[PDB]
């Protein structure tokens, strides 16, 4: 009916409060902070063996294993130290857009255009990987999956919704429906009580896995959002968009802090991850290479150019001793 | 004079050869995905590159006037390598032509039954045939010096009486000449001409004719094979058939003198092959440009 | 060197061998999209096969294995997942000749998006004009000017069909590296698979030549 | 429609988060990053001497 | 999860026999399998091995040449061939599986066993025969190797085994530290380089038996002499 009137009124007073909170700027504060200096990484191992484009990775908690999803229908679990493979899971649907690694190491998630989140069980009496549950009820295509523990998972589909599942009973237990475009990224907070989701509506939302309803939204981009990641402490999150720009917010202040841009890049961002200390902000562009940003000085720091196609995914180990980037060149490079 | 022209030609065959081959041996085997087409080019490039690498010693010998400065082991190694690779190049041209003919005349079979595994298992064939054909080199090839020293085919293994030695010698040389002309040019050109003509016929009948590129590269490969390999085989055939008179009477001497200049053109094909088989590909050109 | 890491690398080599022997077997099949605008008979084209989310159909004809990926239940923004089908051999398109009730331009608009897309610069587009019987039964008592008022031609089945085929065909903006095969099928025709087979084998010949460098 | 009620309630709750003045937030985040810069393997080479991947 | 073997009985010296192990209940093709023996009133001794896919095969020096071993994947059966049976071979043969990848648990499962009656390397010495105990209090058992088992890669290769009276042995801990699945979280293991210790926290009635030490670094797999926790 007329509900749009009070909707926009609440939006406007929200903006007013946001203006009331901006009493300082990161640019003003970082006046005298030493630049991080030019870092120079290099390929250490090359994890070849895929036969098509790679769409996602995720590091284990031990910082030695990693799982990569491709369109060849395979879900390889590598061993980053010695490059020899461990498992090769053949999927029932070759179209995969995401993968995940449970913190305990027992389970691996994988979903795609089939919009069924299949949880794969690794450690069993018999020695082959089996699929445990097939989570369904989504009406779109899965974009990202993350494990809270061995019993709970959260998905994000193109049906403009994100949902918290329950692996045991296989029933949706809380649906987050306040968004308005195709969701394409998730990032659980380290304390595992609240997560964000950046989507095609040029807006990022942070939820509350208990109340099951968004607590604050962010609107600062000119186009769709492709990757999110929580800042390690748990009070910030970086974003990537198609408009060659990454942005870093903070939650307790509900504002923006810095914007990373350069006139020499007109490509899009595909994945964003932080370092252990938060001083470095990795971001995998689709102009055939990754970039390294100083999350405070806003200037470019390093370049990771070793691929022959779009960089489609990257991640940083828990111990902070490595970074891994995947690309549509069917390869998977690990840096140090 | 003009006896330096073969020496002049080989100079181009080396510099333009190894430099060209050194790229396709790299941009197509190391920095590019492995497929049947690129594996066939890789093997052809490997053969031609090894041939061109062995070439400079032969150039020195030809300049000196076939008075081998190299030692016994060097003689054996260089001649065996040049023979095996020179035949491998021709048989691999035949193999590539037959592969293209299959891929363009029976596409269904060409998609059900050709993988890099089968390419691996099959490509060793022409190399083995080259080895068995160059087997006589080990036995009959040896370093002989005059009392007053060309690396030729001496016969002391079965020399026995020199009265009967020349008979066996003539038999061996005649067999080598005829087998060269029948399984180094006859079958390979037969295969190349027939296969490329068939794919030209189909690519003309069923459309696909948008530019001059197809029926310019096809005629380029056929001509660059023929015009460049034929004179050597022809003069070799005449020598083989007239050896009986020549080794006794020297009736025809122009056939004796034209071997070096003709062999120069013959070898030039090994340095012209990659620029006509691999550099045409747009994908390979782009990969090379981006690599360096 | 190793104690049983030798056994570990042996397992790695074995499963690498299995990955090749599975990739070489999944690379023999030829892949096809199956798009569509609305109620266009993509269902009917599927029903001419021999033997939620994205539904697949596998069938073999004359010793050639096919795969037809059908989307359309995936109601979302195309630009996010259309880049997954980059290496497909063809895109079997379907529109409805009896589309004057639509409240056809939507199909005509959609064809422009997918034929001129940035990921399909070198992918042939088989085009299936459907419901020719309905066209014949409908144009006899109606103008074609409803869809195109500026059209100046007779009112007869052959002329209308030729004009509409040309009208879809000229939307192609990259006339050099593509090809738009066209066919006029009905709900009773039984050679649709044959037409698809001919188109796919022609595209296979094209790709093989462009790989070999002749083309 | 019925979704407008959910939107209105979500906006109401978002209108009640106990936001914090940006000065404290920025100062604290700078402090955490500074206190962490001594143990970031990507930055300081010393803990990258026994790099397992090499 | 279910291995049963057959082929035993009585044989004449210098003869021949075939041994078969029937695998039913797991992915046999991706598991390597071994063969271990037990002379009466004696310990364990390694005999043979097959890697997954029959890629690599090893043997034991005392049975080299006159034993040949093979497997048939589609039928899920393991074959061991007896030729020229000597006299120091009367033993009851076991059928043990093992898979090798990162974080795996080799020697997970052990078959029942069959009796075959015929009428320079690593050395492990547990140096103890029997320790008397009562239910309730802790107890420790020691093991000693010849050379240091700590491979430079980072992990130590030492296994521990338990054998209830008249039963097939099972695995307690692997890599000196990690517990095995289905084992109560009251065992533990420790040590460094050459000295090794196993510690039961609070004994129970179902723990009386003989415990065996075993290395895996050099490939000839020598076991221990045998330690009995006879209550
Ligand atoms: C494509 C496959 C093959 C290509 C590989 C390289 C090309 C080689 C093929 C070209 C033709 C053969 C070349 C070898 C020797 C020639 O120079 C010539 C022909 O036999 N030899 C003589 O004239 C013999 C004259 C030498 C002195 C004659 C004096 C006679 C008595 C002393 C004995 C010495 C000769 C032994 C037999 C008479």
């Amino acid at each position: 009916d007329q509900l749009r009137q009070e909707a926009e009124q609440l939006k406007n007073q929200i903006r007013d409060a946001r203006k009331a909170c901006a009493d300082a700027t990161l640019s003003q504060i970082t006046n005298n902070i030493d630049p991080v200096g030019r870092i120079q990484m290099r390929t250490r191992r090359t994890l070849r063996g895929h036969l098509a484009k790679i769409y996602a990775m995720h590091w284990g908690t031990d910082s030695r294993l990693l799982v990569s999803a491709s369109q060849d229908g395979k879900l390889i679990i590598w061993d980053s130290y010695t490059t020899n493979k461990v498992h090769a899971i053949p999927l029932r649907s070759s179209w995969v857009m995401t993968c995940a690694y449970a913190p305990s190491g027992n389970y691996v998630a994988c979903g795609g255009l089939d919009n069924i989140c299949s949880i794969y069980n690794l450690k069993t009496r018999e020695g082959n990987v089996r699929v445990s549950r097939e989570l369904a009820g989504h009406t779109g295509y899965l974009s990202c999956c993350r494990f809270l523990d061995d019993n709970q998972i959260v998905t994000s589909s193109g049906d403009t919704t994100c949902a918290l599942w329950d692996i045991e009973t296989g029933q949706q237990t809380t649906t987050f429906t306040g968004h308005t475009g195709d969701v394409m990224s998730l990032s659980l907070a380290p304390d595992t009580r609240l997560f964000v989701s950046g989507a095609c509506d040029a807006s990022a939302k942070l939820w509350d896995v208990r109340e099951g309803m968004c607590r604050q939204t962010f609107t600062g981009h000119e186009s769709d959002i492709n990757a999110i990641c929580f800042f390690p402490n748990g009070n910030a999150f970086a974003t990537g968009s198609d408009d060659a720009t990454c942005r870093l917010f903070d939650l307790r202040a509900d504002q923006e802090l810095m914007t990373y841009s350069h006139d020499n890049i007109i490509c899009g961002i595909t994945s964003v991850s932080f370092s252990k200390s938060g001083r470095l902000l990795l971001a995998g562009y689709d102009d055939f290479n990754c970039n390294v940003w100083d999350a405070l000085k806003a200037d470019r720091a390093g370049v990771l150019a070793g691929h022959d196609n779009r960089v489609s995914c990257l991640g940083v180990t828990d111990d902070g001793m490595a970074v891994a980037t995947g690309s549509w060149d069917s390869f998977l490079k690990i840096w140090n | 004079v003009l006896r330096i022209l073969p020496l002049v030609v080989l100079g181009v065959t080396f510099v333009l050869g190894v430099l060209g081959n050194g790229l396709v041996i790299w941009v197509a085997g190391f920095r590019m995905t492995r497929t049947v087409t690129t594996i066939c080019y890789l093997n052809l490039a490997l053969a031609d590159f090894s041939f061109t690498a062995t070439l400079p010693f032969l150039i020195v010998s030809m300049a000196m006037g076939e008075k081998w400065p190299f030692g016994w082991f060097l003689c054996k190694l260089i001649h065996i390598v040049v023979d095996i690779n020179l035949f491998g190049s021709v048989f691999l041209i035949g193999f590539i032509a037959l592969d293209r003919c299959i891929c363009v005349l029976h596409p269904v079979w060409a998609q059900n039954h050709r993988t890099v595994s089968l390419a691996m298992k099959v490509i060793v064939g022409p190399w083995i045939l080259a080895l068995v054909l160059t087997l006589p080199v080990f036995l009959f090839l040896t370093t002989v010096t005059i009392p007053n020293t060309y690396c030729t085919f001496n016969f002391a293994s079965w020399g026995g009486t020199p009265e009967e030695r020349l008979k066996v010698a003539i038999t061996m040389l005649t067999a080598r000449g005829i087998i060269r002309f029948v399984i180094g040019f006859s079958l390979p050109m037969s295969i190349v001409a027939i296969c490329y003509g068939l794919i030209a016929a189909k690519i003309h009948k069923k459309g696909m004719i948008k530019s001059s590129r197809p029926l310019r590269v096809l005629t380029a490969v056929v001509a660059s094979f023929f015009i460049c390999w034929f004179p050597f085989q022809l003069v070799a055939l005449l020598g083989t058939v007239w050896l009986k008179e020549m080794l006794f009477y020297g009736k025809y001497k122009i056939i004796d003198i034209l071997v070096n200049p003709t062999s120069s053109l013959a070898f030039f094909n090994s340095c012209l092959n990659p620029m006509l088989y691999v550099f045409v590909g747009q994908d390979f050109r782009e990969r090379l440009i981006h690599s360096l | 060197l190793s104690a049983e890491d030798k056994a570990a690398v042996e397992r790695s080599k074995m499963i690498d061998r299995n990955l090749r022997e599975d990739g070489e077997k999944a690379a023999r099949e030829v892949k096809l999209l199956l798009l569509g605008a609305g109620e266009s008979g993509k269902s009917t084209i599927v029903k001419q096969m021999k033997i939620t989310g994205i539904v697949e159909t596998h069938f073999t004809f004359k010793d050639l294995h096919f795969k037809m990926f059908d989307v359309g239940g995936q109601r979302s923004e195309r630009k996010k997942w259309i880049h997954c089908f980059e290496g497909v051999t063809a895109i079997i398109f379907c529109v409805a000749l009896s589309d004057y009730d639509l409240v056809m331009h939507e199909s005509m608009k959609l064809f422009d998006s997918i034929c001129n897309n940035k990921w399909f610069t070198d992918t042939s587009i088989i085009l299936f004009l459907n419901k020719k019987d309905l066209f014949e039964e409908k144009i006899k008592k109606s103008p074609l000017t409803i869809c195109y008022p500026e059209y100046a031609g007779s009112n007869t089945y052959e002329e209308a069909a030729a004009y509409i085929q040309c009208q879809f065909e000229d939307l192609n903006k990259r006339k050099d590296t593509k090809e738009i095969y066209t066919h006029f099928t009905c709900a009773t025709d039984t050679k649709n698979v044959q037409f698809v087979f001919d188109a796919v084998t022609d595209v296979i010949i094209k790709n093989n030549l462009k790989d070999c460098g002749l083309f | 429609i019925a979704q407008a009620r959910k939107l209105v309630e979500q906006l109401k709750m978002e209108a009640n988060i106990d936001r914090i003045k940006v000065s404290k937030a920025a100062a604290d985040l700078m402090a955490y990053c500074e206190a962490h810069a001594k143990e970031d393997p990507l930055l300081t080479p010393v803990p990258a001497s026994e790099n397992p991947f090499r | 999860v279910q291995l049963v073997e057959s082929g035993g009985g009585l044989v004449q010296p210098g003869g021949s026999r075939k041994l078969s192990c029937s695998a039913s209940g797991f992915a046999f093709s991706s598991f390597g399998m071994h063969w271990v023996r037990q002379a009466p009133e004696k310990g364990l001794e390694w005999v043979a091995y097959i890697s997954s896919g029959s890629g690599t095969i090893y043997y034991a020096d005392t049975v080299k040449g006159r034993f040949t071993i093979s497997r048939d994947d589609p039928k899920n059966t393991l074959f061991l061939q007896m030729t020229s049976l000597r006299s120091e071979d009367t033993a009851m043969y076991y059928c043990v599986r093992s898979i090798y990848y990162y974080g795996s648990s080799p020697f997970d499962f052990w078959g029942q066993g069959t009796t075959l009656t015929v009428s320079a390397d690593i050395v492990m010495t547990q140096a103890t025969s029997s320790v008397p105990v009562t239910p309730g209090e802790s107890v420790s058992i020691s093991c000693r190797s010849s050379k240091s088992l700590l491979h430079s890669n980072g992990n130590t290769y030492l296994y521990w085994f338990l054998q209830r009276p008249g039963q097939s042995p099972q695995l307690l801990i692997y890599r000196m530290s990690n517990l095995a699945s289905g084992v109560p979280d009251r065992f533990s293991g420790s040590g460094s380089g050459t000295a090794f210790t196993l510690t039961i926290s609070r004994l129970e009635a179902e723990d009386v038996g003989v415990y065996y030490c075993m290395q895996h670094l050099e490939y000839p797999l020598t076991f221990g002499a045998g330690t009995k926790l006879e209550l």
